[PDB]
RNA sequence: GACCCUUAAC
RNA sequence: CGCGGGGUGGAGCAGCCCGGUAGCUCGUCGGGCUAGGAACCCGAAGGUCGUCGGUUCAAAUCCGGCCCCCGCAACCA
RNA sequence: GGUUGCGGCCAUAUCUACCAGAAAGCACCGUUUCCCGUCCGAUCAACUGUAGUUAAGCUGGUAAGAGCCUGACCGAGUAGUGUAGUGGGUGACCAUACGCGAAACUCAGGUGCUGCAAUCU
RNA sequence: AAGACAUUGUCAGGUGGGGAGUUUGGCUGGGGCGGCACAUCUGUUAAACGAUAACGCAGAUGUCCUAAGGGGGGCUCAUGGAGAACAGAAAUCUCCAGUAGAACAAAAGGGUAAAAGCCCCCUUGAUUUUGAUUUUCAGUGUGAAUACAAACCAUGAAAGUGUGGCCUAUCGAUCCUUUAGUCCCUCGGAAUUUGAGGCUAGAGGUGCCAGAAAAGUUACCACAGGGAUAACUGGCUUGUGGCAGUCAAGCGUUCAUAGCGACAUUGCUUUUUGAUUCUUCGAUGUCGGCUCUUCCUAUCAUACCGAAGCAGAAUUCGGUAAG
RNA sequence: UGAUUUCUGCCCAGUGCUCUGAAUGUCAAAGUGAAGAAAUUCAACCAAGCGCGGGUAAACGGCGGGAGUAACUAUGACUC
RNA sequence: CGAAUUUGGGUAUAGGGGCGAAAGACUAAUCGAACCAUCUAGUAGCUGGUUCCUGCCGAAGUUUCCCUCAGGAUAGCAGAAGCUCGUAUCAGUUUUAUGAGGUAAAGCGAAUGAUUAGAGGUUCCGGGGUCGAAAUGACCUUGACCUAUUCUCAAACUUUAAAUAUGUAAGAAGUCCUUGUUACUUAAUUGAACGUGGACAUUUGAAUGAAGAGCUUUUAGUGGGCCAUUUUUGGUAAGCAGAACUGGCGAUGCGGGAUGAACCGAACGUAGAGUUAAGGUGCCGGAAUACACGCUCAUCAGACACCACAAAAGGUGUUAGUU
């Protein structure tokens, strides 16, 4: 017997009923996937940066 | 049986133009992109690495990663019921800047330029943008402008 | 295909740890051992009475095997093997391709 | 036999041409499509009558013919031979495919049903619109009569509701009459092999000149 | 060792 | 209207352990035997290999179309 | 403004056939000892600033030029099409309402523009 | 009589449908046969993002390549025009013209001209380590692989480029075996040397391609079900079947239409057969005949009539008409 | 197989069945053959069997095509 | 119907066993493997059933994988429980700006591929002759060498190229300083990334809306679908098979289409009044046998979308109109 192959009937609708949200959006994004020369740069910079801070504010 | 391999469908998505084959003129090569730069992605078919998926084509993004021939960029795809964070390594042949980005930022200017002329006086200079309105009143003058009446024309063969 | 009987290639025999040449030889896949584990399990599972107790495979496919290198380094002796695509015809001897030549 | 043009008359599926991938097609019925004294001169017939349509339909290539030969036979007893020029607009371009049933015996044992039921060529159809002309005829003014009944017993090969219309252009130019005559009196236009050409504004003088020369020359 | 045949046409 | 093989001189077979630009037998022809036939002996000719289109390492053998010789399956309500 | 070198957009720049080019500038160019690959100092390599060659390259002009580009109430609100009716029509299809709107065609106009560093009566 | 043979006991090969147990894919316009639409790739269908079905259309894959991979350099291809002593349509040789009309392993589509094509030189980056990403997607695996990082390299003057093949296909889990990887770890009463077992990365393969180890027959048959699905009627359809019409080239002795009627073309019917699978598989008794009633008309006969190639007879065509 | 009568043709290639024994053919336990330490590969007119050779159809069973040819045609005794 | 006869009693053979002049026959109404008990409440993706009320919310027949196709797992759709704030950083929408697309249309005197006709010359093999090779010979025929036209086309053609659909942006995580940091990067305080201090609430940088945002856990059912309009494939077609978007039916009553899952109207707590929708208003039947202008007479009139059909072709029947 043969049946239905395949239909999206009523797929937009399943989609929408709490549907298409945008993905949450974040200050600092996660430093995955970056280049790791710039990576291991930035962690010495933040780390400077921090110290440079903290002396400023004793 | 049924075929869908990576670039099925692109037969004139990525063929190359019309007159414009052969080489590519080097200012996209001489185009600089940073971090948080909004992208269009156009596929060039010549340049067969770091293509963008045929999906992609017409998608517009933000770089993210920035390497030697390459840019990463953060393109938001429907699946399902939620958009998923999907992240491209495209050459810099296949994206261009966004010139609607680009002209926001004059407009982000020209704001503070014209709140800063304002300032000095205090006018309401009324940044915000507004929609067409409704025409005002206006008197049409008739001189050298006589009205000519016009009518519907009989039907005719014209073969 | 054809695959010459040396190839420099990068070695990490904690000696060399950069590119030295190799030699180059197929790979044979080793006698099957009595008494490694599998078959000491197997030979028990077997005795006495109950037939085949394992499946034994008959719907074969491929009329190819995968060709693996194996490659002595001439330095430090440290072996190594990389695995070739499928192909009907593989050769280590290497007769030189000519490209102008008549038949 | 061949089937009813009931089963073809209208436009269903895509255009299907002879192609590499069809490179298997019957014959046309029609190869002639030019009738009359074709050799003649755009001065020698300046009317010209339409047999058009006021369907968007199929004729296949077996109605053409008929309607061809029919309208070409009255015109020719009539007012002779080489009295008129009948050109038919339309070629069979779109094959007509055919799941060929079986009339055999134990029929359903084999027929496979509707299961590759893709259907081989049979036949080849032209695809006319509302308003597209089918036949044209060029002739004299003093035979119009002749050439409007021609094309009236040609009506009765097609299906579908056809006009006959006269048309305002010269023979089968692009031009109405009242604007062939100026274009004509200058020496604008020249006598092809069986049309025309153009005296353009355009292009080199020079050849511009070595043809046309009545033109230039007063 | 092998070796078949022979005009209708005075 | 499905699945398979095959097509090379007038006729029957050789390119099927991927290639001698086509060979071997019968038939035919010429000569010789014999007082002519036959049988026998000595020589010769005969097909660009069903047709069309594909790699261009002598490609057409092996690939894809149409025709022809056929063969098997054509059932269970 | 000419020219050279490096460019950007990549024919408004290409193509055909003629006409013109002062100074500046390729090279008419000339040579093979040297570095440099071959049958060939033709290309390529190197060496010179010569009789003084604008013949060619190149640039510009021309041509009811081909091409290309720009524009148009030119075709044309046409083709097409989003939405609508218990519109019409046996049907095929079509008309109408609220919107969007081509391409051919025709007619004009246009013969690259321009950045950086030099150089030039 | 027979004899350390036989026999008996144990183990080990052979034989063994006599017997036992089990199996004997899936999709599918019913199933079978056929095919593969079962893992894939190109173009189209596909309705200009993406996705998208049918046993839709036109095709392709299980390979091939130490170069057909990498780098660099030099050079232009197909094809037409222009000559020659045996040189001719095809051997060269030389100029022209030539946007690619060539070639690039294959299918197809893209892409590529101082190259991605053709020739030359040097090479093995088709290598190490392990992460991030894209496509199918559950955002799992597999296959391809896009961009990097840390090494080692190749090439090139150098910029750079190169982590296989110009891009889109070209393929494989658990368990076991085996190989490679400083005797690294363990063999648990303590040791030493064999053996075995571990950790990391490959190979050996599952094509029904996320991967069972598998022959039939049943007309003696069984069970759970299915109208999810065939074999009647009925319904949609009407290709085919059957029956009409329009046009009028022609036939009919010199006349289309008395009667016909090609090439075309419009239909009607469901008294054919297909197509479909809607109803029925907790069952609607199936072929034919016999019997019997009624209905239809597309009239064979009988009533009246029109027409004729109806001079009579006999026919033929048509009308009203199913009494 | 199926009274009697008259007969019972050809084929042992295949599948069986059966008869045979040169084994630079295959070949199981046991047994016999290297060296330190042993658990641990072999060889062997290696047993039968299988292979090799023969018989057997009143065993199972099987038992062909193409083309030409007779002086009217047709056919084909004949012929490759 | 005098025997291979019929038959009583005794006896023997027992279930994968017996017995069989053979039918899978017979073996206590059981036989293609008896009967009895037990294992055993055997397993069942299959059929059937599944017990009170009201309230609120409320589906799916789709994705991927599976000897998967009448089943599962997975994701989706749904419920429940909630958890983190005193104006929610959002939206099945528009606008503005900016992209991407190869469909519709168009085109073919534009490439590729088709395709109808006529317009010059030229013995570069062959079809023929005034004259006989008569030398490139006062001719035409494939053109074996040439451009200007011309009719008609394409799902797997295309320069062009819509409509609809589609990506992004329209700011407080934003914008304007000689570095503040770094081991990255640069020739270089050059940049890159991230920062400290400074300048910006009624306009916080379009419109409209926002019904509270955002977030988590867990679990049910479902994984046979079907029907409009429009696009669309196979098929002559189908109340046929298969896709796209949407809306529906399934899961839904109500008014209308007489009647009907889907059409039109409108979606539903219990009542009342008033308006309506769609559809109607001679009578059935509530509502004008109203008003107005025409047209039609049928010895088969016509009479309302889906929808329950009719065509070509004809008619001085009738009406209007064009020449």
């Amino acid at each position: 017997a043969k049946s239905k192959n395949h239909t999206a009937h009523n797929q937009t609708r399943k989609a929408h009923r709490n549907g298409i949200k945008k993905p949450k959006t974040y200050k600092y994004p996660s430093l995955k996937g970056v280049d790791p020369k710039f990576r291991r740069n930035h962690k010495h910079a933040l780390h400077g940066t921090a110290k440079a801070l903290a002396a400023a504010k004793k | 049986g049924k075929s869908h391999g990576y670039r099925s469908r692109t037969r004139y998505m990525f063929q190359r133009d019309f007159r414009k084959h052969g080489a590519v003129h080097l200012s996209t090569y001489l185009k600089v992109y940073k971090v948080g730069d909004i992208v269009d992605i156009k596929a060039n078919g010549s340049i067969q690495k770091g293509m963008p998926h045929k999906f992609y084509q017409g998608k517009t993004g933000v770089v993210y990663n920035v390497t030697k021939s390459s840019v990463g960029v953060i393109i938001n795809k429907m699946v399902g019921n939620r958009y998923l964070e999907k992240r491209l390594n495209l050459r810099v042949e296949h994206i261009k800047h966004s010139k609607c980005r680009q002209e926001f930022l004059e407009r982000v200017k020209a704001n503070a330029a014209k709140r800063a002329e304002a300032k000095a006086q205090g006018v309401a200079v009324q940044l915000k943008r507004q929609p067409a309105q409704p025409r005002e009143s206006r008197i049409v003058s008739t001189e050298g402008n006589v009205p000519q009446t016009l009518a519907p024309v009989p039907y005719e063969t014209f073969i | 295909v054809n695959v010459p009987k040396t190839r420099k290639t990068y070695c990490k025999g904690k000696t060399c740890r950069k590119h030295t040449q190799h030699k180059v030889t197929q790979y044979k896949a080793g006698k099957a051992s009595l008494f490694a584990q599998g078959k000491r399990r197997y030979d028990r599972k077997q005795s006495g009475f109950g037939g085949q107790t394992k499946p034994v495979f008959h719907k074969k496919a491929k009329t190819t095997k995968k060709v693996v290198l194996r490659l002595e380094c001439v330095k430090c002796k440290t072996r190594a093997q990389l695995t070739l695509k499928r192909c009907k015809h593989f050769e280590l001897g290497g007769e030189k391709k000519q490209k102008g030549q008549a038949l | 036999a061949r089937r009813p043009a009931r089963c073809y008359r209208y436009q269903k599926n895509k255009p299907y041409p002879k192609s590499r991938y069809n490179r298997a097609v019957p014959d046309s019925k029609i190869r002639i499509y030019d009738l009359g004294k074709k050799k003649a001169t755009v001065d020698e017939f300046p009317l010209c009558v339409h047999l058009v349509s006021n369907e968007l339909e199929q004729l296949s290539s077996e109605a053409l013919e008929a309607a061809r030969i029919c309208a070409n036979k009255y015109m020719t007893t009539v007012s002779g031979r080489d009295a008129f020029h009948l050109r038919v607009r339309v070629h069979p371009f779109h094959v007509l495919r055919i799941n060929k049933m079986l009339s055999c015996a134990g029929a359903d044992r084999l027929q496979q049903g509707m299961r590759g039921a893709w259907g081989k060529p049979h036949g080849l159809a032209a695809r006319v619109d509302i308003g597209q002309i089918i036949f044209s005829v060029r002739t004299k003014d003093s035979n119009k009569d002749v050439v409007v009944e021609g094309l009236r017993r040609a009506r009765y090969k097609f299906p579908g509701q056809q006009k006959i219309i006269l048309s305002k252009k010269w023979g089968f130019t692009n031009l109405d009459r009242p604007e062939y005559l100026k274009k004509r009196e200058a020496g604008e236009v020249k006598d092809d092999g069986a049309f025309v050409k153009f005296l353009s504004k355009k292009g080199s003088l020079e050849n511009n000149i070595r043809e046309f020369p009545e033109y230039f020359a007063a």
